[PDB]
């Protein structure tokens, strides 16, 4: 629920999330910022590619 | 090893004593923090930036401290340190055997030279602790 | 061409936060040579707990045999600066570009490090 737009999902049958829609992250420091918050700072990294557009 | 109570070096200045044993509960079995408490400058307001906490058992105390030499204590980015404390939050023993609840207390002097005892006030469901390292 | 290399144990960290998204200074005491130092590492580049165990290198240039002003293999932290104070257990200030470097041990143990001089800093965790 904290990253503004549908760029991660919940799986049922495995019960843990999964990427889904990778190019809708708009890079904001939600899902971050919520990592670090909970205690696990490096849950997820997320950059950008340089060589793609 | 004498006590039970570790004092925390760093902690966040905005926690309060609610969050950090959350923290610590979730860290460390469940219910197994007897007293935390959290030295203020001011009277009810300024929080200093270390805190001491007393374990119920002297193994959670040997498993906090060595979780805090592995920095797995990870709370609100700080690394909590644990080291040794000067005194107890309060003066209770750890061994719950020692400790002795609902007892009939009496007390009087030997009356009698065969073994006969006088009772003069007979108390009820008195607590009783046994301080080895206190001496009393 | 190594002046001084020893092997060196983080003590504590001044501020000790896993995401500060600060430079955190270290404080490590030699082995075998009681010293002490001052370095102030980036954590989120290249992390550093407390207990863990580094080499440290010093060198004035990195070529093999002259050419002052190839190691970099080797090591994983290379720096450059310069040595501003001597003042003292004698004890050497190197600033790499603004982060301080404080190594504090013996008279004997330093005594080749000349003032205002161009120096590296090599680092490996092992």
């Amino acid at each position: 629920e904290s990253s503004p737009t549908k760029v991660f999902g919940m799986d049922p049958v495995t019960r843990q999330v999964v990427v889904v829609d990778p190019e809708a992250y708009t890079y904001d420091e939600e899902v971050i910022k919520k990592a670090e918050a909970m205690g696990k700072p490096g849950l997820i990294e997320i950059s950008p590619k340089d060589d793609s557009f | 090893t004498n006590r039970s109570t570790v004092k925390i070096s760093n902690v966040p200045q905005t926690i309060v004593a609610d969050e950090l044993l959350r923290f610590l509960e979730l860290h460390l079995g469940e219910d197994t923090v007897f007293a935390l408490e959290i030295p203020t400058t001011r009277d009810n307001w300024k929080p200093r930036d270390f805190a001491r906490v007393q374990f119920t058992t002297l193994e959670v105390k040997s498993r906090a401290q060595l979780l805090s030499s592995q920095s797995k204590l990870l709370f609100k980015t700080h690394n909590l340190r644990l080291s040794e404390a000067y005194d107890d939050i309060i003066p209770r023993p750890v061994d719950p055997r020692k400790r002795l609840d609902d007892i009939v207390l009496t007390v009087g002097f030997p009356e009698s030279d065969e073994k006969r005892f006088c009772a003069l006030e007979k108390w009820d469901g008195v607590r009783c602790w046994i301080l080895t390292e206190k001496r009393r | 061409i190594i002046m001084f290399e020893d092997i060196f144990v983080v003590d504590k960290l001044d501020p000790d936060g896993k995401k500060f998204d600060k430079v955190t200074r270290v404080e490590a005491r030699s082995h075998n040579l009681e010293m002490f130092m001052h370095l102030d590492v980036n954590t989120e580049v290249y992390p550093l707990a407390v207990g863990d165990k580094f080499t440290l290198a010093m060198a004035p240039t990195l070529n093999l045999d002259g050419t002052p002003d190839t190691l970099a293999d080797k090591y994983e932290y290379i720096m450059h600066g310069k040595l501003y104070k001597i003042s003292e257990k004698a004890e050497l200030y190197v600033s790499f570009g603004g982060l301080l470097m404080l190594l504090q041990g013996d008279p004997a143990h330093i005594s080749h490090f000349e003032l205002d001089q161009r120096l590296f800093l090599l680092m490996r965790k092992l």
